[PDB]
């Protein structure tokens, strides 16, 4: 009811994101998310993964 | 610090005699016979003995050799 | 007859007010139901069990 | 009072029992703690020399399960009071309505894991405001009469006394009203003088060392155990015919 | 980076009696929310304040008993004196007396006005005066200090064994109640990166708002000294 | 008398010591579990949310 | 009134890319203050010299494939955004690229200047080139802060701070009388251009000279 809820909200895909379709590395998404101008939904975007 | 003793489960075939080995090591570490090679960061003597077992420098056979060479030197 | 008493006293009809954060100060998501309910205090507490 | 009410809490509060009900009342002449007098009415009156209905309020008394009973006065000087209503508010019975809970700000948030599986989160404002603060009146009753030895006097200037207890007792017996209790202190003291026993001379040398009273009594004063600490309220020990000296009773 | 844009205090308003709209017109890209989030939490967390610590009442022993000639219990009177707001400038511990007998309510200006005691509220409610006999003599002690300290900490590390009559009050100072702030667009003809921020402070006539914001800036400047001037251990 | 020396000794002992926790109805074998204590203000223990 | 200054260890980690500073002990409710101050003082507004614009010769349209590259025409953009080359004297400079043969593009082959200083030759711009020669491209760098998603045509996001991740952890302290206190542990990662403790010092100077307009009168002793 808390951890499953949080990991369900932060990993749920949805359209019409702020700043859609950015190419970016792994840890830099936390750099972009913490300040401004990025939602957690962020559907259909290809980024770097190791 | 000394969360799981899984490395001694992998090395030593049994884990129930591991408790007797660890107690036999820890009493010799807290009374005397060998200086502690692990520094006392935030731990006691039994945790240092368990960490020395986790590193893989002591088992039942090494403590049997140590007991026989302590009984021989007397 | 509860939404009209909500919107009479300069409150939204949804009863949901956007809250900020106390630890990070950032804006939250979609607005949160806040209010003032009737709460109690039981007999059992720590000074008679510890 | 309950903002989210039912409507039947008025009939519950007027019939709760611990209240100040109104019988042929009127203008209240004087409002005080455990003191309220009512001017006699001219329309509805008794022929028995105009008797005055005065209600003695039971304030700061012990209830069951360590609860303080208080009577908060609600009426003032110079206002007419009809029949049926309440005059003084009891415990959690404010303004004549049953209000045994309070109203604080509720935000429905899972916040920082401090509310796991339907918990409750309390900030520092509730602690600083001292809301939901109750008073536990613990009874420490003792017996000092009718043993198999003889009659007894209250504490008889008991030995094994501490320095805080010597600062607590004014003359003898029960401590002064309003003293502090911390840890193990002598609150209730008693003796037990024997008539025909062995006087135990082995502790007699202890009588030469420590103790104001003779140590042959071997008394056990009811001290306060661990977990209880606070302030006393009143002394209402005993009433019987042929009243003795009774320095504190 | 030549950061020369510094915030200055300007045109602090006052609407009814308590909250003062302190405005900061020079801001930066994203430092407004940062400065507000730091300033509100530092101001509400730690700031010096003075209030009632204990009261010695002549004519009574403990706090659970009652007093004749009033319409209010002694414990409720201590809880109402807990919310009493007053400021002091000379010293820290000030003992104040209060003596008036009659018929009617009493005020906060009833006590003796001294050079260190500046009473700001005229309409504070204490226990009333019912009829012809109420000998109220309270020795109210106001102590300058810091955030919320309970009575058990005051008893701890203090061996005095006080006489019966000295009633301890929980140190609920509460100098600032609420702080509301937001970010608004700044003056035109700039680089289109300036903002401005307004801060309302419920300082209730005790501590000046400019003194409060300079104290908050002083604490935030002094708590950052494990930084650049660094040493090796 | 709560001098600072016994507070330091209490901090030294509590930092590295196993402490068992269990329930008064214990119908499982998982009820008795050891953990490590931390000095926390108040007089109520907390239970770990994965327990 | 009175406060406390901590005297313990400050920096004990690997000085290449890891950073774990410790701040014990503090006051109740102040690890979040320093954390939220340093995060928004070092993350959003911090000067740098990263790559702003990349102009490759050929197709001036979307995703630019089949113009001298084989595996991806977009991974080289991420490799240039990952590269940070500091500029000391000038403000904006444009670098070129020269590569011959089949293999990964060596960062040491880029023609540098007196102010152009590469941080590491091991940065690979492009990996798979199935051609005997390569096509040069203009790489313009700037000194602008404010890492924003770029919407300016004629293209990649100009990075402001050399760090990549910032987080903080609050831990209780073991002071004698005060128990519930703050032990601030700042876990922040740096790509490897400038050492992280000097970046923390730069954020400290931002917080220091940001507040010099309020500590004028009276003087802070």
């Amino acid at each position: 009811q808390d951890v499953v809820l949080g990991l369900y909200y932060m990993t749920r895909d949805c359209v019409n994101a702020k700043g859609e379709g950015m190419v970016l590395t792994g840890p830099k998404e936390a750099e972009r998310l913490y300040r401004s101008g990025l939602a957690s939904l962020h559907a259909r975007v290809k980024v770097r993964i190791t | 610090a000394r969360v799981t003793v899984q490395d001694a489960v992998e090395k030593i075939g049994n884990r129930f005699d591991l408790v007797l080995v660890a107690a036999r090591r820890a009493r010799q570490m807290q009374v005397g016979g060998k200086d502690p090679l692990v520094p006392e960061e935030n731990d006691k003597t039994t945790v240092i003995a368990l960490r020395e077992i986790e590193e893989g420098l002591i088992n039942n056979q090494i403590l049997d050799v140590r007991e026989r060479q302590e009984q021989q030197e007397q | 007859e509860i939404k009209e008493l909500l919107k009479l006293g300069d409150l939204p009809t949804s009863g949901q007010i956007r809250l900020y954060d106390g630890r990070t100060g950032e804006q939250f998501e979609r607005p949160v139901t806040v209010g003032y309910m009737y709460m109690l205090k039981l007999n059992h507490l720590v000074d008679d069990k510890m | 009072k309950p903002l989210v009410g039912t409507g039947m809490e008025r009939a519950v509060a007027v019939d709760s029992g611990v209240t100040a009900v109104a019988k042929r009342g009127g203008v209240v002449q004087y409002v005080d703690a455990s003191r309220i007098v009512i001017k006699v009415n001219e329309d509805e009156m008794y022929p028995g020399e105009a008797g005055i209905d005065i209600y003695n309020l039971t304030k700061y008394t012990r209830s069951n399960q360590n609860t303080c009973i208080n009577q908060m006065p609600c009426v003032s000087l110079g206002e007419p009071v009809e029949r049926g209503d309440v005059l003084a508010d009891g415990p959690s019975t404010d303004l004549g309505e049953l209000a045994l809970g309070q109203n604080m700000r509720v935000a429905f948030m899972p916040w920082n894991g401090y509310n796991f599986e339907d918990s409750i989160l309390v900030s520092e404002r509730v602690v600083q405001e001292d809301r939901f603060t109750t008073i536990h009146i613990q009874e420490l009753a003792c017996v000092s009469r009718d043993t198999k030895l003889g009659p007894e006097e209250i504490t008889a200037d008991i030995p094994n006394v501490g320095e805080a207890a010597l600062s607590k007792l004014d003359e003898s017996g029960i401590v002064y009203i309003g003293a502090e209790v911390t840890g193990g202190d002598i609150l209730v003291g008693k003796v037990t003088p024997k008539g025909e026993t062995q006087l135990t001379p082995e502790e007699k040398l202890l009588r030469a060392i420590f103790g104001e009273k003779a140590s042959d009594v071997k008394d056990s004063s009811l001290r306060v155990p661990n977990g209880v600490s606070g302030t006393v309220i009143d002394v209402q020990v005993f009433t019987r015919d042929g009243v003795e000296k009774d320095k504190r009773a | 980076v030549t950061e020369f844009l510094k915030p200055r205090l300007v045109d602090i308003e006052q609407v009814s009696s308590t909250h003062a709209k302190v405005t900061l017109e020079p801001l930066e890209r994203g430092f407004g929310h940062t400065l507000g989030n730091a300033l509100r939490r530092i101001l509400l967390s730690s700031m010096p304040g003075c209030a009632v610590t204990e009261v010695e009442i002549d004519g009574v022993l403990h706090e659970y008993s009652t007093k004749e000639g009033v319409q209010e219990d002694i414990l409720e009177i201590l809880l109402n004196l807990k919310g009493l707001a007053v400021r002091v400038q000379g010293k820290d511990e000030v003992i104040l007396t209060l003596n008036k007998s009659g018929i009617g309510p009493v005020t906060a200006a009833d006590i003796t006005h001294d050079g260190d005691v500046e009473i700001v509220k005229p309409q504070h409610v204490i226990c009333h005066l019912t009829d012809e006999n109420a000998s109220i003599s309270m020795r109210i002690k106001v102590q300058r200090g810091r955030g919320y300290v309970p009575a058990s900490t005051r008893i701890h590390s203090e061996e005095d064994e006080r006489p019966i009559g000295r009633l301890l009050v929980d140190a609920c100072y509460s100098p600032v109640e609420r702080i509301a702030y937001n970010v608004e667009a700044a003056r035109v003809e700039q680089r289109t990166d300036l903002d401005k921020l307004v801060i309302e402070m419920e300082t209730n006539g005790t501590i000046d708002p400019e003194e409060a914001i300079r104290r908050a800036a002083t604490i935030l400047a002094e708590q950052l000294e494990a930084f650049v001037d660094l040493r090796d251990v | 008398r709560e001098e600072a020396v016994v507070w330091d000794i209490l901090d030294e002992v509590i930092r590295e010591h196993p402490v068992l926790l269990n329930r008064a109805p214990t119908l499982h074998r998982l009820g008795i579990q050891a953990f490590e204590p931390v000095l926390i203000e108040g007089k109520a223990i907390q239970l770990h949310p994965l327990v």
